[PDB]
DNA sequence: AAGCAGTAGAGCATGC
DNA sequence: TGCTCTACTGCTTCGATATCG
DNA sequence: AAGCAGTAGAGCA
DNA sequence: GCATGCTCTACTGCTTCGATATCG
């Protein structure tokens, strides 16, 4: 679905032991997935700021639940995520934070087992919304909680596939005895370590997934076949400055006025015109007729021939490509004509060339599409899905001319020198992560300033070269070929 | 754009000219001098109902062209000096100042362009990015007009004098007049 | 563009 | 004749705003 | 809305 | 027989939300 938000249920363990420091002076788990609850709510309020999150604490003394059953108390409920929210999750830090919990509610109590879930079951019923994807997030280090009763063991193993019979998925973060996995245990039926992906990695990210325009291929004048062009690069920037009254910190709703002929009084769009000035001469039009001396078409793709994948260099274009698909919802059966003509294209390396107008009173520019082949694997690595790219181009006013006159040639001795530079500096180039530092430092500049951790982490700046380190894996032949053909001497 | 525009059209019904001795230099009568164009230009363009045809000499505008530019050019610095032929190259001509008029072109710096007729060499309408004959349009007259033409443009430029001619069917959809006029970047 | 709520032009049914 | 300051000024570019699917 | 080189009219050799 | 009473898709339009064009 479009409308559909997902939920996450952070259930977490407090039994005996994991508010304990578990014999260690290194780290304490209770701590550590605190830390962890909230490094993942400051990088979905950012990112994803419309699903829901909640944090549940199971095994405590005291209870509270919306059916009173024992040792299960809640912290929040379902909703967006809040700052208020944050700033009351994040006092249980330290063992001044833990005996803090332990005044507020008090660790250590007979935790019961699957009626845990049953209160999960009960949070994600009682919502008037739509649910995408429903997963209980699970920390604790308990591999076998049945070391007393078959009663309760069989309960929860009958309780869980009920869940999961109507579609919930839980997926334990597991927790460490010694500090690495070692407690190899048998949750081959609840269940469908590394926490790192957790805390780190979500920093800067949007969700959505839309389609832009929704337009028609003509092939002559009269065979017809419907398409939407989806977007896939959007050059993403930061939220509006939402206006704001000084006293008492409220919306302002300021509105606009034209007026003032010399008279007073008002004015409206009937008593004026639109206007330029030549030298002397001015030419009064209107808006209607403003609105009417750029038109041409009507929006669509209209064909004008094929190409050979030649004459079309990479070097020009205008705009980021979009990416057209078919769909039997229009018109039925393009599916057809569209995966034929993709065959046909794919093996004879042949584009085509239409004429494009987007919306009702655009006027035309000429588009070149060209298609590409899916590919997947094991892992299923769907980098590349089918269909045909918009290459834009410009048109005469768009090339501009350069002095384009200098020409001296080099000798052959350089040529080796630099192919050994650049194969010293060669590696491969990326998948991701070159992110962007200003909209990153505004990130994190609004990430401090609603928490009162005031010190403002300085940003990361990713982009930035290392010449300290590139100096040597370079070597030392900089002067040499700064001395070979070019010195600079005075 | 701070330009000037001026505009000489030969072959009227009307000899008034700087310059006209005789014969020599008949029916030259310069429209517009060099100008700022404003609308007045556009009314004279739309004052240009007769053909008018009493036709002497074409060769000689040039000169009369160059020397009205010598004549004004006083602190006026062009850094370029564009002068377009616009004909059918029909009527005759006058081969005996050519070589001279040349050199003087190449000792004054002079960058000509031509533009031609519908015949270089179904539905020819205006430009369709298609043919140019429309079966068969070359006399003489267009023969010698044509091979002067290319001889004078391979002399003044080089490979690039046959490309500095250009027709009125395909110069509608590219702007080959908007060359060698604005400075760059 | 996607979603969703609403009302109207019409269709069957009954009357002094 | 030779050097220097500066007084804007086109040529850019983020950033705020009006429209459309 | 705001900074960066171009180009001449006085201030100074 | 013209006048009043239930009823069924379904056309227009309100709301949010993301992109694009325009001006300072």
């Amino acid at each position: 679905k479009y409308s559909g938000r997902d939920s996450l249920i952070f259930l977490v363990d407090a039994s005996k032991a994991m508010f304990e420091s578990q014999s260690e002076d290194e780290l304490t788990p209770f701590d550590m997935s605190i830390q962890c609850i909230q490094s993942v709510y400051i990088s979905k309020i950012i990112s994803s700021d419309r699903d829901l999150l909640a944090v549940v604490f199971y095994g405590t003394e005291k209870d509270k639940n919306s059916v009173n059953f024992k040792n299960i108390y809640v912290l929040q409920e379902l909703d967006n995520p809040g700052a208020k929210r944050i700033l009351e999750l994040d006092q249980f830090k330290g063992q001044q934070g833990q005996k803090r919990f332990q005044d507020m509610m008090g660790h250590g109590s007979d935790y019961s087992l699957s009626e845990v879930l049953w209160v999960c079951a009960n949070l994600f019923s009682d919502v008037q919304f739509k649910m995408s994807h429903k997963r209980i997030m699970l920390f604790t280090n308990e591999d076998n909680p049945h070391g007393n009763d078959s009663a309760k063991a069989s309960r929860a193993r009958t309780k869980a596939g009920d869940l999961r019979d109507t579609g919930i998925f839980l997926d334990l973060m597991h927790l460490k005895k010694p500090g690495g996995f070692d407690i190899s245990l048998f949750y081959r039926d609840i269940i469908s370590s590394k926490l790192e992906d957790l805390l780190r990695k979500v920093r800067a990210k949007e969700t959505r997934k839309r389609a832009l325009s929704r337009l028609k291929l003509k092939l002559n004048k009269d065979i017809v076949i419907s398409v939407g062009i989806y977007n896939l690069v959007q050059k993403a920037l930061k939220p509006p400055p939402i206006k704001l009254y000084r006293e008492t910190n409220e919306p302002v709703k300021t509105k606009t006025r034209t007026f003032n002929t010399s008279t007073g009084g008002l004015l409206l769009p009937s008593d004026t015109k639109r206007s330029q000035i030549y030298g002397s001469r001015q030419i009064i039009l209107e808006k209607e007729e403003t609105e009417e001396l750029k038109r041409f078409d009507d929006p669509g793709l209209m064909l004008m021939g094929f190409k050979p994948l030649v004459l079309l260099k990479k070097h020009h274009y205008l705009r980021p490509s979009l990416f057209v698909y078919p769909e039997e919802s229009l018109v039925i059966g393009s599916s057809t004509l569209f995966s034929a003509l993709l065959i046909k294209c794919l093996e004879k390396e042949v584009a085509a060339l239409c004429r494009y107008t987007p919306r009702r009173n655009i006027p035309p520019y000429f588009v070149a599409l060209v298609p590409q082949e899916e590919e997947l694997d094991d892992q299923k690595i769907q980098v590349t899905p089918p269909g045909f790219q918009l290459v834009f181009l410009p048109f005469a006013d768009d090339k501009r001319k350069m002095p384009f006159t200098e020409k001296i040639m080099a000798t052959p001795e350089q040529v080796g020198k630099m192919k050994a530079i650049v194969e010293k500096l060669r590696f491969t180039y990326r998948s991701d992560s070159f992110e962007n530092p200003v909209l990153q430092q505004h990130f994190r500049n609004l990430e401090a300033l609603a928490l009162d951790l005031m010190e403002p982490e300085q940003a990361v700046d990713l982009t930035l070269p290392k010449v300290e380190a590139m100096n040597k894996r370079l070597g030392s032949l900089v002067d040499e070929f700064k001395e070979l053909v070019y010195p600079p001497d005075y | 754009n701070k330009d000037e525009i001026a505009l000489v059209l030969f072959g009227t019904d009307g000899t008034d000219n700087p310059l006209s001795g005789g014969d020599q230099y008949q029916n030259i009568t310069v429209h517009r001098h060099l100008m700022l164009p404003d609308f007045d230009l556009l009314e004279d363009i739309e004052s240009k109902i007769q053909p008018g045809s009493q036709q002497a000499d074409f060769l000689d505008a040039l000169i009369v062209s160059m020397d009205v530019i010598q004549h004004e050019t006083i602190g006026k610095k062009f850094e370029k000096r564009h002068i377009e032929i616009f004909t059918d190259l029909s009527s005759r001509f006058s081969k005996s100042q050519l070589d001279i008029i040349i050199h003087s072109l190449k000792k004054c710096d002079i960058s000509l362009q031509f533009f031609l007729p519908f015949s270089l060499g179904g539905p020819f309408r205006l430009g369709g990015h298609g043919p140019s004959f429309p079966l068969k349009g070359i006399t003489e007259q267009q023969k010698e007009g044509l091979e002067i033409v290319k001889m004078v443009m391979i002399s003044l430029e080089g490979e690039d004098g046959l490309d500095e001619i250009y027709s009125f069917s395909e110069s509608l959809r590219k702007l080959c007049v908007f060359k060698k006029i604005e400075r760059h970047s």
